């Protein structure tokens, strides 16, 4: 049992596993307490797997917030860091109410931020929205367009469908056998 | 042990091709599985003697004993699909070569290298070269300018492209080295900012007159 | 620019070691003089004027003339700076 | 006369915690005005001062009837003062230390006189503190408080 | 039967159960006290949990409010970060009343935020709507549509009727038989 | 006889058990101690609990109003943090009042609130109010549209008919029968 | 027996493995405690070894970011040191959100970086980006090249189709045999 | 068994060994723990071995960046020292972008610095860039320049395609077979 | 080795800014074409600054010396 990685923790270690089961090859998630967990592949699996870890940039980072940057335990906050701080938050509100229609299973949001009109007397410019998503398959997702630009129009100032873009996907096929343990 | 079994675990990718000389040539596909091959026989787990050839590189080995006993030769591009009997693509409007002089230049290249048993040579077209090229480059609709003088052409690409009309171009013109070869026609990829992709005219009193290509061009302000 | 900057630096240099000698040797009778008030016990608070004068009065005695030719020095300087 | 104002309000607050101003519960905050009359007087200075004024007369052409335009006007004295006080924040904070500590000296020995003996090094401390962002920070301020032709229709409306 | 999750809290792991039994996989919610719960999956039933919680991305995350940007408990409270406390309290009121109708299940409302608008001299925006819903099956859900824009329109200062939108759908199928022990 | 839910509320637990029983499943208000109340169904019960509870979101949050997170107990309040106190209070005492009226079982009433007019130069808007109710069967409730937008019409400065949404519905069936333990 | 390497890091040492075993020689990785990791190969590969040691660049540097050159714990904070901070999780966001895509393996985002427009009269100049992306192969990527820019066009305030410049391949042959034991 | 170097360090005795295994002569890299690494040569190997000291001019020096003249950790920070250190963590970044392409084993970029140009009414100059390059062999890297120059252009403000400069050259021949012992 | 022009006292008057001058020094591997590879090291050093002109730029390089690879000898007295 050659280890790969070690000190992982809990989310990070559900990527790996199903990551490396849709090539054949199996892993074994140990727990060690305080350590994290660790992940061990069998020794004709160890090339196939640094292979996928170098490739796929295994482990996963933990996903960026703009309201990270700018804390809430700040003495003073200027008005730079208090409109970061609420559309990061709305963009974050947004891909969750994504989450909540029929077929969905993940979505993500981008709001264009205003920089400049903070410190500026210049009126503030069009806001500009972006989506993604990945739909259960079988879904006519062609039609599933139409929905998300009118849910995403006027959920705030004034929006045209010329600035809002939706790139949606169908889901990828079903893992659902076991690899297998290498016999020689 | 043999040699077609110290190498990897599929014997898919390798050839293993006996010579004339008492050596063994290891016929590799690319650059990749050279290394592959030549770190087996550098670090020295083989009693005998071996050689690891390659298509790329002994299409350039034999081109540079061509220049020295058969200079002024036009040829296109050595072709070893089957590596015991390669083809030699010879010009046919541009060489005086008669059917005994022909003998005596497929059996010198025959010695050159001793895993091949003989070599085939056949002549293709000086204009089916370049019909197929300027062909392929319209059916991507990129902006071009080919440029005909003897002994050769050259097409010329330039202007402000974006990013899809580099991606199409660059992905024909390594598409089309594979097949033919540089040595009759040349591709001249180049960014340069003016939004007229290569064309450049001049206004006078009638309309617009299409220059000459020169090397010379306007910047674009836009 | 960079001599508006310059001569901002060292106006206020120039304030701050002028100062330095005058307000460092009132400053040490300042303190041993109430350090001799508290080995014995004294509750004259308007003591130490009576050195602090002899004092000040004694450190720009001896540096009279020096101060003159550092401040014709830096004020010969910045009209040249001015005019040219 | 915005940005010069807040160098001013600098100007009398360092000048007032080091002592001389007491003789009325000056002479430190003219240098500071001076100072950024010039510092704001060569990069730019009388083309923003002239390019607002002559976007005045493209928003408030007189016989239209202007006017000075009230609800922003209420927050006005409030900047100033947040500006100036921002900027003093180091000077002050040292100079209370400085009295904490020469408070914490006179409970071993009440007979010392502590009070005239930090008003010998305030004025010392007051000018090698401000010795060391002299040069770095203030003249990027005053080219930040500039007021510019872009935010004249937030001051300034019509009435017709 | 290998573990996939611990330390999930019980919000969390009702979450994980209803969505591993959807597939037709069992699972067990083991207790540990003070460390939260935990989910154990059989062995034929582990490599299809483990790609159904990459793909759901379980478990969940606390849903975000809008209010906790800007706590109360702060010395300071800008103008700015008062008026996105009162929107952030009015879009989960409506929120908790559109529940009360005939037929909703789940509901999700989202009002359009305006803050660089009230220092200016320049006049406020109009302000817009936006709601999605989920009705039992058996509705007719076109005509539904138009109680909730009633409902909705003058809830507020002064909203258009093409200023609201509103996207709501039927409820999946019901799952009531249970998953199955795999027989070996 | 597996645990769903615990540390819950004993209003919290009373919403469970209403919704798990008209499903046709039973439920057991299991008292905790000092923890709370926990909710336990039958093993052949579980499955279909474990859904009901993801389709109806269940345990309930609580209600929010909006003079929960605008206290009276800071030393310094703005008038925007003391209109939005007063409209709170008249918004829940409307509510009270309608309880009372005849045939009435539950109601919500919705003021616009007013953010901008205290500082901008404009004079403040009109109000407008919104109301749902919930009637005892064997009403005519087209009639009693005109009894609520009487009461709500003069209770204000001045509103008018057009600026006052009534959406109103009879309850649901009633449930007086025991569900039945599952025949094991 | 011998080593080339020693001290590295968890992330440090998969990356020198996925190198050497590339170019047929093995490699170990050993565990040393608090003193990280160390790698060994045998006797005749240590001259190759140094050799793609020295062309590689091997081991990788820790990657950088614009926030971290500009840190939150300064009690002063500059206009350009919050618009670097502001620009450099958008970045990083952008970039998350490009591998969730059909087929991305891995992506790299960057931003032009405008900070001393604002301190002046001089108008913001326009905003530019430019990606990179690894794609499964097998994926005609010439049709790819719309979708990030459709995607990448109203994610910001205002950009044209000219200034995002998408330039991305396909992966690389999957290395899955093993290298082989040295013989003498 | 003459020494010639000690007191180094694991990345640059690396470099020493590499270099004297291309001409022929042998090296040993023996450990000492705190004191670091040292190199020995054989006797008839010293008087070459120093030559190629000599002429390589080795030790390598650690390699200098522009944000190591201007910390972070200093208590003031004037522009120059702000902007200085935005463009060297540009110029990092670029770099480091660059090594994900095609076949680049190695890259280096340079930004032209403005110091003069932000402090006075003078407008800002254009932007120039150059790069070097390291491709793998076997490369047509005439046609290899035009994806650089396309990923160069637009991640900056306002740059021409005639102010980039790109160098670039194939690697040299690989070194695998083993010096050999001198005998005697 | 690389030297650039010391001029950093522009900024003091009201007077435009120099251009920028470098120099450059080298050391190429014995048997290189060195007279073409002087354009390499000008095209390389030309946009790394604001403006430079062609003629600014100085490229002084040189081969290396021959290799002393034998032992030196041991005396006798």
């Amino acid at each position: 049992d050659k280890d790969l990685l070690k000190g992982l923790d809990q989310e990070q270690a559900n990527e790996v596993i199903a990551v490396l089961q849709m090539h054949n090859i199996e892993a074994n998630k140990i727990d060690s307490g305080k350590l994290g967990y660790s992940i061990t592949v069998a020794e004709p699996d160890f090339t196939a797997a640094v292979y996928w870890i170098k490739t796929y940039q295994l482990p996963p980072r933990p996903r960026v917030e703009i309201a990270q940057m700018f804390p809430a335990d700040s003495l003073v906050s200027s008005p730079r860091a208090e409109k970061a701080r609420l559309y990061s938050a709305i963009e974050q509100r947004l891909e969750q109410s994504l989450q909540t229609m029929e077929g969905v299973l993940s979505a993500r949001v981008h709001i264009s931020y205003d920089i400049d009109a903070g410190e500026n007397g210049r009126p503030p410019k069009p806001v500009h929205l972006s989506a993604l998503a990945v739909y259960e398959r079988g879904s006519p997702l062609a039609h599933q367009i139409s929905d998300i630009k009118r849910f995403l129009k006027n959920s705030f100032a004034d929006v045209d469908y010329d600035n809002i873009s939706v790139v949606l996907s169908e889901r990828s096929d079903a893992q659902l056998q076991a690899p297998g343990t290498p016999v020689k | 042990a043999e040699l077609d079994s110290l190498l990897g675990q599929e014997k898919e990718r390798f050839q293993v091709l006996p010579g004339r000389d008492k050596m063994l040539y290891v016929a590799a596909q690319n650059e990749r599985d050279t290394l592959w091959a030549r770190q087996v026989l550098a670090r020295g787990d083989y009693d005998k003697n071996a050689r690891v050839i390659n298509e790329n590189e002994e299409n350039k080995r034999i081109s540079i004993w061509l220049d020295t006993y058969y200079p002024q030769l036009a040829y296109y591009r050595i072709h070893f699909d089957e590596p015991r009997k390669p083809v030699f693509w010879l010009s046919r409007q541009r060489n005086t070569m008669s059917k005994k002089e022909l003998e005596v230049l497929s059996q010198k290249l025959r010695a050159l290298m001793p895993y091949a048993d003989s070599v085939n040579i056949t002549l293709m077209d000086d204009v089916t070269a370049a019909g197929q090229a300027e062909a392929g480059l319209k059916q991507q609709a990129l902006p071009y300018s080919r440029r005909n003088h003897k002994g050769g052409v050259t097409f010329v690409i330039q202007g402000a492209l974006d990013d899809v009309e580099i991606l199409r171009a660059r992905q024909f013109v390594d598409s089309y080295y594979r097949t033919w070869g540089g040595r009759y026609v040349q591709f001249a990829i180049e960014l340069k900012d003016d939004w007229l992709k290569g064309r450049s005219f001049q206004y006078g009193a009638e309309g617009y007159i299409k220059m000459s290509p020169g090397h010379w061009y306007f910047p674009s302000p836009l | 620019m960079d001599d508006l900057v310059f001569a901002g630096n060292k106006a206020l240099y120039l304030v701050l070691i002028l100062s330095g000698w005058p307000t460092i040797v009132a400053t040490i009778i300042g303190l041993l003089v109430g350090l001799f008030q508290t080995v014995t016990q004294l509750q004259e608070q308007t003591l130490p004027f009576g050195i602090k004068l002899l004092g000040v009065c004694l450190c720009l005695f001896l540096l009279s003339g020096w101060y003159g030719e550092v401040l014709l020095s830096y004020g010969r300087q910045v009209i040249f700076l001015a005019l040219a | 006369s915005w940005p010069f104002w807040v160098m001013h309000a600098l100007g009398c607050i360092i000048d007032n915690q080091r002592g001389a101003t007491l003789s009325s519960s000056s002479e430190m905050a003219n240098f500071l005005n001076m100072f950024a009359a010039v510092v704001y007087l060569q990069n730019g200075g009388l083309v923003t001062m002239v390019d607002v004024l002559n976007k005045s007369y493209q928003l408030c052409d007189p016989m239209n009837e202007c006017t000075p335009s009230l609800p922003p006007l209420l927050t006005f004295i409030n900047q100033v003062a947040q500006n100036a006080l921002v900027l003093a924040s180091p000077v002050v904070l040292v100079l209370l230390l400085s009295e904490v500590f020469l408070g914490l000296l006179s409970r071993f020995a009440p007979q010392m006189n502590a009070f005239a003996i930090s008003l010998t090094v305030k004025s010392g401390i007051a000018v090698l503190i401000m010795l060391l962002y002299f040069s770095p920070v203030l003249p990027d301020n005053v080219l930040r408080l500039s007021f510019q032709a872009t935010g004249l229709s937030s001051w300034f409306y019509e009435r017709g």
